[PDB]
């Protein structure tokens, strides 16, 4: 559907959780 | 020695959406602190929707504003948005993103007598972990790996920021 969307909150989660 | 799960998967995350709906109200329970426990089930739930979150901002209306630009969908867009990653990239916080999407939703639709809608987001949780994730479930022991997952937070070498020590000038 919106995989690129779906990076987004992928990424950005990804590396704000582990200390941005 | 097998030690065998006493309280069915489903009953803590009533538990725990519960929790949630009483948090908002009022705290009911006790304070967990210097008492290591043999129960580190409940711990790694909170911490899936505590742990990025606290060190984030308020991902449970940032993460749904800065995804809202494009024209999304109801329930079944939201979870689905996890999934789509999942798809190609099965890393920790997808599994974390994929829990706390449904639980925030579910315990929202609780509070709006939306049970209706909260079955069928279980049942479709329930089947895509035992479908399309059963391998991914299996291989990680459930949530074996996951309880040295979020063991740390500031811990990380992969793309973290590069400060003070590491890069003062830039």
């Amino acid at each position: 559907i919106i995989k690129n969307i779906a990076r987004h909150l992928a990424q950005v989660g990804d590396s704000m959780d582990r200390s941005i | 020695a097998t030690p065998a799960s006493a309280p069915d998967t489903r009953a803590l995350v009533a538990d725990f959406v519960g929790y949630k709906l009483r948090q908002k109200g009022y705290v009911c329970g006790a304070g967990p602190g210097e008492g290591p426990a043999a129960d580190p089930l409940h711990q790694a739930m909170r911490a899936a929707g505590d742990e990025f979150e606290t060190r984030f901002r308020r991902t449970f209306s940032d993460l749904a504003a800065q995804l809202h630009v494009t024209p999304g969908s109801a329930q079944q867009r939201f979870t689905q948005v996890s999934d789509e990653l999942f798809q190609g990239g099965p890393n920790w916080g997808r599994l974390v993103a994929f829990f706390v999407f449904g639980a925030a939703l579910c315990a929202e639709s609780v509070n709006k007598e939306m049970e209706v809608l909260v079955g069928q987001v279980q049942e479709w949780m329930v089947a895509y972990l035992e479908t399309r994730l059963a391998d991914w479930i299996h291989s990680s022991g459930g949530w074996a790996e996951f309880t040295a997952l979020y063991g740390d937070g500031a811990l990380e070498e992969a793309r973290r920021l590069r400060e003070g020590n590491w890069a003062s000038v830039r």
